């Protein structure tokens, strides 16, 4: 089906504590593979996924090298918002980034993203047509120019269409029976008395991947969006994830009641009851 | 400017009493991305939990996952203990086998 | 694989 790549940058300044810290992760859907940290004893870029571990010294090198270099020019760029917000040198501050590339499942590149956020307010943004920014603000404007006469835009344009969709191709296909493999969820229903006429139902979702998957409750084939308790989906530890719904119903009305699952490892989309 | 943590504490398999498992504790929703998350035995702090790598999800809040080996009985309580800039005081949540 | 140095341009 369909799949995507991001990388995930996070730096985050402490003044007093040293300098600001540089983590990039990277993923494939679900699935993170590589890792830097700039607080590690000796910072490189690591493994994370067993699929990856294939891929030579040269591309180790070369990973390490750029977040290395990356680790330095975050911190810049910290100095710099700060200037543009005329903040203090005394606080913490956090530029994140994540961009990636989205594939549709013939392969085909959808779409590629590129967004920014300071202090977790977006910042700025490459747009859907890879050549022109959406800045948040006035201090975002300053970027946007810099990126602007620095022809940004072209190059992240040309790692999205290319080495982006490239390599998240290889790596598909290097990890193909877990990356592409849809594990569905193991599903039941749950009863919990709460008082003389009320219960809970919950509906299970275990050991799915990937995370997404809709878990709804109807009563009488209606949607109980309001009146449901849905969980964030969580993950096992073991790549899989759970989640649940819950409802609350009137004793004796439990059949009413249906738990409707939809994920891309199953066969068929599942409608689930309680059953004592 | 401050998001605060959501927290599940769960295990990775279904709990089965002397059945070496899982005690997962993830935090999410939060920013900024200093936290501290402990798990505890009984009121104790559990020693050598390991937890993910930082990342975060498209509203740009954190999240992470904290984990240990254990073996769940039917007295051992078990809990996860956070404390973040946006708490006054560390919030604690305790393991509940049916969520 | 990550989006080459390049030119580093910071923010």
């Amino acid at each position: 089906g369909s799949h995507s790549m991001r990388y995930f940058y996070t730096a985050m300044s402490r003044p007093g504590r040293g300098e600001p810290r540089f983590i990039a992760v990277g993923y494939v859907d679900d699935t993170q593979f590589v890792r830097f940290d700039s607080d590690a004893a000796s910072p490189r870029t690591e493994p994370r996924a067993p699929w990856i571990e294939q891929e030579g010294p040269e591309y180790w090198d070369r990973n390490t090298q750029i977040f290395k270099t990356n680790t330095q020019t975050y911190r810049e760029s910290l100095r710099n918002l700060r200037g543009y917000y005329n903040q203090s040198e005394a606080g913490s501050h956090i530029i994140q980034r994540m961009y990636g590339c989205d594939l549709g499942p013939d392969g085909r590149l959808l779409r590629g993203h590129d967004q920014s956020a300071y202090d977790g307010k977006d910042y700025i943004a490459l747009n859907e047509d890879l050549s022109s920014w959406t800045a948040a603000d006035t201090a975002a404007q300053i970027t946007q120019r810099k990126w602007e006469a620095a022809r940004v835009a072209e190059q992240r344009r040309a790692y999205l269409e290319g080495l982006c969709v490239e390599w998240l191709r290889r790596y598909l296909e290097n990890g193909k029976e877990t990356l592409q493999r849809a594990d569905p969820p193991k599903t039941h229903v749950t009863h919990h008395p709460v008082s003389d006429h009320e219960a809970t139902l919950r509906c299970w979702a275990l050991g799915f991947y990937p995370a997404e998957i809709t878990l709804t409750w109807q009563r009488d084939g209606e949607d109980q969006t309001q009146d449901t308790e849905l969980v964030e989906t969580r993950p096992a530890g073991d790549r899989t994830f759970q989640k649940w719904a819950a409802v609350v119903v009137p004793s004796g009305e439990e059949q009413r009641y249906t738990c409707h699952v939809q994920h891309e490892g199953l066969p068929k989309p599942l409608t689930l009851r309680w059953e004592p | 400017i401050q998001r605060t943590p959501k927290i599940q504490v769960y295990s990775r398999h279904p709990a089965e009493n002397g059945k070496s498992n899982f005690l997962n504790c993830y935090v999410s929703g939060f920013h900024p991305s200093d936290i501290e998350v402990d798990l505890l035995k009984n009121g104790e702090r559990i020693e050598k939990v390991e937890h993910s790598d930082l990342s975060f999800s498209k509203d740009w809040s954190f999240y992470l996952l904290y984990y240990t080996e254990f073996t769940p009985t039917e007295k051992d309580e078990y809990a996860c203990r956070v404390n973040h800039v946006t708490l006054s005081q560390p919030k604690i949540v305790k393991w509940d086998r049916d969520m | 694989e990550p989006l080459p140095q390049g030119q580093l341009t910071a923010y």
